[PDB]
């Protein structure tokens, strides 16, 4: 799928982005990226013969700090490309009722589908 | 397709000013003063339809205009005019700086005895109205019309419906 | 190209013989050329008469199996009288494996061209008699 | 001294492409690019061609064969024609009479194309009124609308320098 | 990817040596400016895909006018044409200069 | 094809002078290659900076002065870098 | 079609299999750069005059200058080969083998 | 070399990079493209060996005619209707020479014959930014002009392209083959769905230039050019092993790891299309282009190869090569699988 309005630049956060719900605090995703950037302070010590679980503090809290941050803009601009492509479709499908038919609800009292035993 | 519809050869006869082309560049400037005043018609006609073939009878009325204009300028003061445009004549391309005291001669000569100020720089110049009979046209680039607008889209944005409505990660 | 497998497929299979023959080598000498011209762009043969003799291989061997591959073809397709399956291509296969491994004068790799050729043969008529296109829809 | 001198410049042109591309040594490569840059200026200056065909001639004639004529008398030696070099020159001189004769004597010369085979005194202008030579003035922008083109290219050729004198042994 | 920074920071500094009809630094005109004009107000509002379907005698029309291709084609028949009734011999041509 | 007379004249009289001249009596430096790039490098700069006699005539004048400044400060930056360092030394 | 654009087209194709063979030195491979370098430059330039392609005029020229700095950087690599080898032959470069 | 002139280098590759990203004029684009050879030719031949001189004059040779063949594809373009925007083509013939333009700038199949050798005589450097400068200036350029293609070219290479790196890459103990034959393989995979779906292809872009990031930087940690090196590396250390498990895997493309990610994608968005024997024949060949990652680990890190003394000279100093960044790398690209709906990050 191509933008769809990219006239209108690049806008890593559009103004009509400020509608949606945001990612709320402690959401799973943002901890799983919190519980990375622990484990990437750990590599980080783990690469050199610096001690781990030590010495390090200050690294670890900065790379949950920076890996939770960069998450947080990400998951915000997901849940929005999510809900442009969710409304775009809704706007295609009222726009042409021609092509879309409903399909009356046949009930199973006389539709036939055959048996084919396995025996 | 479309064939084109070309004037007549009644139309194509005027009496054509069939002079040479330094007596009219030295001839230019009084020319662009008492004549050279109805043919702005001629164009904005040109500038506002991109097509002779259509435009040929106010050709016709500066071609007359110019013949009228040298047809006075022969009848009276100079004759000495012909000295100066043949003294402007062979001096390669002509510089109007070249046979500077006959301009001033043949200045004399009009302007004491006919009148027609030279105008002075620089009055050839400066963009001037100009009113016709005709009416203005509409459209001369003959196209068909702007054929599908886009539905522009607006209306303010629901959130996500049931997430990515990929395979997984729902939510 | 487009014009000459566009020719052969154009044939009712079916039976209007022996024009599937010559396609077929026709196809095969145009194999036979593009490999061998990468053969001889990348070996520089010193002498040209072995350039030559390679080329004239190369695209010899690739018309025989065309040619054998589409006299089976339409021998089967009289014989068995039913154009539909692609077992009679799975006999095309192979005989142009084993006749590969003729003119190669081995065996076994006569054999498992008679497997490889016969499976890539029969997977060649199912397609097209189900209808898989060119490389693309391009389409969504 | 006729009509189709265009084409006839274009013949020797094709010619001397062919006549350095069989590989002489290229002290004559260099003279074949010479030859072919000189016609190729010709042709150019036939469709007039006024700056840019006499601007191309400084370089490539005033400054890059000069350069690779000296590097052809410095590095390589070719110390001593050959069948191979003089082969491909008739097979070139065969195949451009082939295509020039079938473009004399039949209608249109196909590769995948229509060229409409005739010499060119078509298209040019209808007469104009130029006045200024529209090369000169197009060429004489760059430097009111031309912010970020000459800007680009004076920095690659400043990174052209640097990279030169790296690569023969910065600093 | 393609960016939008020349839309963005409002420096329209690439958009002048792109198309003719652009403002020249003299106000002169191409050969085929009014072809360009209305070739492109019938392709502008459009998704390019009716640009395709919808726009092609319009853009047929500025293509001959950029190339003169079937236009020096009727002149050359006309030429051979010429040429081969000159070669039979009527109306010893009065098209040149006189009667 | 006025100037080209000219050139075919010259060229066959030349050809005259030399034929009837002749009928008639019977390894490498470093330094010997950046002055010519050098000179390949400035000359493109001069095609750059040539058509600018053309150009004065506009009714932008002030960027016209900046950027051809500009252009001549460029080149005067390549002079000065290769000038100090060792570009042309001995 | 302006019939000789047909012709500077053919020679754009010799120019081209000038540079692809080529047997000995790469001097006449990098003048053959050069000779299909201005053979673009002569057809462009053809088409830009005879469309009155006026504003944007530029292309000959700048097209010119860019590629002649390329082959200035193709004047310095042979020179680079050729100082650290005999010869600039294609031979002797059968080293680093794919 | 000094420092202030590399990173000019880097600059002015940037820079020109920056231009083939960002601009719309046709002669941009090819600055753009002649910029980026001019400041990579001096990043290779940072020693003074013979085999970067060779490498430095095999790689200008077939950068250069690309680059002069693009040219050629644009004037046709402008012979044909001529504007100078970044747009739908307007001849096949155009389009035929432009896509060739740019197989050659990098890394196809019938083209391919320069990157082994230009990656062989070079040190990691000079490899690691010419793959990934290299490999990111035409995919720009693609992205753009793709609505006026034939696919059967697009197609055709893409398919060679992955056999070739496939079949030719069973056969090379150097390091820097088997890495430009990988690059080969991913390359045809990132071409192929330029006509379908591009997001993948840039996608695929972004995690393919992770990946070779993370490996060339495990191979920077400890100079190496064979795999011998590597047991030494082995025994001399225990972590760099578990690394090249995981990066090779994840070369690999495993499901549990995140290098499977942009294979599924593809075969989603292919087969959403009428094209199923074609994934299930790219796929198998991303089943061939393992075997070598698979010898490469049974070498490094499984099995274990006889060690030489003086490692036990190298145990009294402890590690001191800088990484740029190793583990940053390593964890975005190895365990970035359950995000996925990452995907529409991109467009």
């Amino acid at each position: 799928m191509t933008g769809r309005q990219a006239r209108a630049p690049l806008q890593f956060l559009p103004d009509e982005a400020r509608s949606l719900p945001p990612p709320k605090l402690t959401d799973p995703r943002l901890a799983y990226i919190g519980f990375l950037g622990y484990c990437s302070g750990l590599i980080d010590n783990a690469i050199r013969r610096r001690p781990v679980l030590s010495a390090g503090l200050h690294r670890q809290f900065l790379y949950i700090t920076s890996f939770v941050f960069v998450g947080y803009y990400l998951l915000k601009r997901q849940d929005y490309m999510y809900a442009v492509r969710d409304h775009d479709m809704f706007s295609y499908i009222k726009s042409h009722p021609e092509d879309f038919p409903e399909k009356d609800k046949k009930t199973y009292r006389e539709v036939f589908e055959e048996f084919h035993p396995v025996r | 397709p479309g064939i084109v519809e070309l004037p007549s050869l009644e139309d194509l006869k005027v009496q054509e000013v069939k002079v040479s082309s330094s007596v009219l560049k030295a001839a230019a400037h009084h020319y662009g003063a008492q004549c050279d005043k109805p043919n702005k018609e001629f164009m904005l006609c040109r500038w506002e339809e991109k097509d002779p073939r259509r435009c040929l009878e106010e050709g016709k009325l500066v071609n007359q205009c110019a013949l009228e204009f040298f047809r006075q300028i022969k009848r009276h003061c100079a004759e000495p005019f012909t000295e100066y445009w043949t003294c402007i004549d062979y001096s390669g391309l002509q510089l109007f700086r070249r046979c500077r005291k006959e301009q001033a001669q043949f200045d004399k000569c009009v302007l004491d005895k006919l009148g027609w100020v030279r105008p002075d720089l620089g009055e050839l110049s400066k963009v001037t109205k100009v009113k016709t009979d005709r009416p203005l046209p509409e459209n001369p680039y003959h196209s068909r019309a702007r054929p599908e607008p886009n539905p522009e889209v607006e209306g303010d944005l629901k959130p996500a419906r049931h997430g990515s409505r990929l395979f997984f990660w729902t939510m | 190209a487009k014009t000459l497998l566009h020719q052969y497929w154009d044939i009712p299979e079916g039976t209007e013989c022996h024009r599937k023959t010559y396609a077929a080598t026709s196809i095969g000498g145009a194999s036979g050329l593009v490999v061998s011209a990468y053969s001889v762009a990348l070996k520089t043969p010193t002498s040209f008469l072995e350039g030559v003799a390679r080329t004239g291989r190369y695209t010899f061997t690739a018309a025989a199996i065309g040619a054998i591959f589409g006299l089976t073809s339409c021998i089967s397709a009289q014989v068995r009288e039913k154009p539909d399956d692609p077992l009679n291509y799975l006999i095309g296969g192979c005989a142009g494996g084993l006749t590969l491994g003729a003119r190669t004068r081995s065996y076994g790799i006569g054999a498992a061209a008679c497997a490889y050729m016969g499976l890539t043969a029969a997977l060649v008529k199912m397609g097209q008699l189900e209808g898989w296109k060119v490389f693309a829809e391009p389409k969504v | 001294m006729m009509t189709y001198i265009v084409f006839i410049l274009s013949i020797i042109f094709v010619m001397g492409f062919v006549g350095f591309s069989s590989k002489p040594s290229p002290i004559y490569g260099g003279l074949g690019l010479i030859v072919s840059g000189g016609v190729g200026c010709g042709i150019v200056l036939n469709f007039g061609g006024s700056f840019l065909g006499l601007m191309v001639f400084l370089i490539y004639l005033g400054g890059m064969m000069v350069v690779f004529g000296y590097t052809t008398a410095m590095a390589t030696e070719q110390y001593p024609s050959n069948k191979v070099v003089l082969g491909t020159f008739i097979t070139g001189l065969l195949m451009e009479f082939l295509m020039v004769y079938y473009v004399l004597k039949d209608k249109e010369v196909e590769i995948v194309f229509k060229f409409n085979g005739m010499g060119d005194w078509v298209i040019y202008d209808t007469g104009d009124s130029g006045f200024f030579s529209e090369e000169a003035m197009g060429i004489a922008a760059l430097y009111s609308y031309g912010t970020w083109l000459v800007i680009v290219t004076g920095w690659s050729l400043l990174i052209g320098v640097v990279v030169i004198m790296e690569i023969t042994r910065g600093n | 990817p393609f960016f939008d920074v020349q839309k963005k920071l409002g420096v329209d500094l690439d958009h002048w040596m792109t198309i003719q009809s652009a403002e020249q630094p003299h106000r002169i005109p191409a050969r085929c400016h009014a072809f360009e004009k209305e070739w492109i107000e019938c392709a502008h509002g459009i998704g390019s895909i009716r640009a395709e379907k919808e726009c092609k005698i319009e853009f047929e029309d500025f293509r001959e006018c950029l190339l003169r291709q079937k236009t020096m084609k009727r002149l050359n028949a006309i030429k051979r044409q010429r040429d081969k009734l000159i070669k039979e011999g009527k109306y010893t041509p009065p098209p040149h200069h006189s009667g | 094809m006025n100037l080209m007379i000219t050139l075919l004249t010259n060229f066959t009289l030349a050809t005259l002078l030399v034929t009837i001249a002749f009928w008639l009596p019977q390894p490498f430096s470093m330094k010997f290659f950046l002055v010519a790039i050098t000179f390949l490098l400035f000359d493109l700069e001069i095609a750059l900076l040539l058509p600018l006699p053309w150009a004065s005539q506009t009714t932008n004048l002030n960027t016209m002065l900046t950027m051809a400044l500009l252009l001549i400060f460029l080149l005067a930056v390549s002079l000065a870098y290769e000038w100090t360092q060792k570009g042309l030394e001995w | 079609m302006s019939l000789v654009y047909m012709n500077i087209m053919m020679a754009f194709t010799v120019s081209l299999t000038g540079l692809l063979m080529y047997r000995s030195h790469l001097m006449s491979s990098l003048l053959c750069l050069e000779g299909m370098m201005l053979s673009l430059f002569i057809l462009a330039t053809l088409m830009i005059l005879n469309s009155h392609f006026t504003l944007a005029s530029m292309m000959p020229i700048i097209l010119l200058v860019f590629a002649a700095c390329e082959a200035a950087l193709g004047l310095s690599l042979l020179v680079m080969v050729s100082n650290t080898y005999g010869t600039d032959y294609v031979q002797n470069l059968n080293l680093l083998q794919c | 070399m000094n420092p202030i002139i590399l990173i000019i280098i880097l600059m002015t590759v940037m820079l020109g990079t920056i231009i083939v990203m960002i601009s719309t004029h046709w002669l941009l684009i090819w600055i753009g493209f002649e910029m980026n050879m001019l400041a990579i030719i001096p990043i290779m031949m940072k020693k003074h060996n013979p085999r970067a001189t060779e490498a430095s004059t095999k790689y200008f040779l077939t950068q250069s005619t690309a680059s002069m063949l693009l040219m050629m594809a644009i004037i046709i373009n402008l012979m044909f209707s001529g504007q100078w925007t970044v747009m739908k083509l307007f001849n096949p013939m155009a389009s035929m020479l432009m896509t060739m333009a740019l197989a050659m700038k990098l890394g196809m199949a019938p083209f391919h014959f320069w990157v082994p050798e230009v990656t062989q005589g070079i040190p990691l450097s000079s490899g690691l930014i010419l793959l990934t400068w290299q490999k990111l200036a035409p995919m720009s350029v693609l992205y753009q002009i793709l609505p006026s293609i034939n696919l059967d070219l697009i197609l055709t290479l893409s398919i060679l392209s992955i056999t070739i790196g496939g079949w030719g890459g069973l056969n090379q103990t150097q390091l820097r083959k088997i890495m430009a034959y990988s690059s080969i393989a991913h390359m045809g995979w990132m071409t192929a769905v330029l006509l379908y779906n591009p997001t993948m292809t840039l996608l695929n872009l972004i995690i393919y230039i992770i990946m070779t990031s993370t490996m060339f930087t495990l191979f920077m940690a400890n100079s190496t050019t064979t795999t011998l090196s590597l047991s030494h590396t082995w025994n001399k250390a225990p972590i760099m092993t578990i690394l090249v498990l995981i990066t090779l895997l994840s070369m690999g493309g495993l499901p549990p790891l995140s290098g499977f990610m942009p294979k599924w994608m593809i075969i989603q968005e292919m087969t959403k299309n009428d094209s199923i024997i074609l994934p299930t024949l790219m796929a198998i060949t991303a089943l061939l282009n393992l075997y070598f990652y698979m010898r490469l680990t049974y070498s490094t890190a499984l099995t274990m190869f006889p060690s030489t003394n003086n490692m036990k000279m190298k145990w009294q100093f402890p590690t001191t090569k800088r990484m740029t960044l190793l583990p940053t790398m390593t964890v975005l690209s190895t365990m970035l699988l359950p995000l996925t709906p990452i995907l529409s990050i991109l467009e």
